[PDB]
DNA sequence: CGCATCCGTGTAAGCACAATTTAACACTTTTGTCAAGC
DNA sequence: GCTTGACAAAAGTGTTAAATTGTGCTATACTGGGAGCCACGGATGCG
């Protein structure tokens, strides 16, 4: 099940956000395994570290939606 | 022809009925199959047969 | 050269000092947070 | 939509105290353990 989730967390909810997502990987090491804080991700490109503090409140409020929230309830115990 | 307990059946084959239920979309994922199962829903023993 | 008998075998430290490791405290840097405006 | 600056909380550096661990010393005389509640096959001396 745990390689599941690879199948279903790590990929499709990206596939439908781009960089909404995209960054999220980045934030907890999906690719390359290291979390970051939000300069780290954000020096190295044009976005300051409030404009990521606010987007990643928005895509935890986009992901709360029930459509998105219902498919991954039984994931966690 | 044998004649096997619905009981006995059902724990042997648990893993093929969790992958036929989650393909008729009686569960969402495995767990939700596994945690059915392990209920014995009534839904479960048309899948085992 | 074959048989009888012998052997191998599966009831009583504690102290002192030095050295290393671990925690507690204090301050400083960094991170996330909030409002407000550009 | 994005940036700036003050603020609170969490995460580092370093000093210090403490707990935890390792090594050495003690001069009446004492000097050689104590446990303990079988049958089978292969080989060598003898007649």
């Amino acid at each position: 099940s745990f390689t599941l989730l690879q199948d279903q967390l790590q990929s499709v909810l990206e596939t439908l956000s781009e960089r909404e997502a995209g960054v999220v990987r980045l934030r907890f090491g999906l690719t390359d395994g290291q979390p970051r804080t939000l300069d780290e991700i954000g020096q190295v490109y044009g976005v300051t570290r409030e404009r990521i503090r606010q987007i990643e409140s928005k895509t935890m409020s986009k992901l709360r939606h029930p459509s998105r929230s219902q498919v991954l309830r039984d994931y966690l115990d | 022809q044998c004649g096997l307990p619905k009981l006995m059946a059902l724990e042997l084959f648990k893993p093929f009925v969790m992958k036929r239920l989650v393909d008729l979309n009686h569960a969402q994922n495995i767990k939700s199959a596994k945690r059915m199962v392990e209920r014995q829903r009534p839904q479960v023993w048309d899948v085992l047969e």
